[PDB]
């Protein structure tokens, strides 16, 4: 968080102080190149294209 | 989160209280049944012994 500017965070069906409290088995991390202006087509579920 | 978790342990509780109200019920007709045969016991004692 401290290198990049978070523009948005949003987690869902989870809380990001109970993550860093318990260890969790695996840490997924997705690299993708996305447009700041469309928030409302990225979503983990939504109409957007 | 907690607020979360709040909702979560109330339906819990909703499906908890239910599930005793159905044991205590069929404990109350057990203990009926239980007199009707206590009363057949005690005239089969008199009757036959």
């Amino acid at each position: 968080l401290s290198l990049f500017s978070v523009n948005d965070f949003t987690c869902s069906q989870i809380s990001p102080a109970a993550i860093a409290s318990n260890c969790y088995s695996s840490l997924i991390l997705d690299y993708f190149s996305y447009p700041l202006s469309m928030k409302s087509d990225l979503s983990v579920s939504s109409a957007g294209p | 989160d907690v607020l979360e978790q709040d909702a979560q342990i109330d339906r819990l509780i909703n499906g908890r209280l239910t599930t005793l109200n159905a044991f205590v019920a069929q404990q109350l007709v057990r203990s009926e049944s239980a007199a009707l045969s206590a009363q057949l016991a005690k005239d089969k004692v008199n009757e036959c012994v």
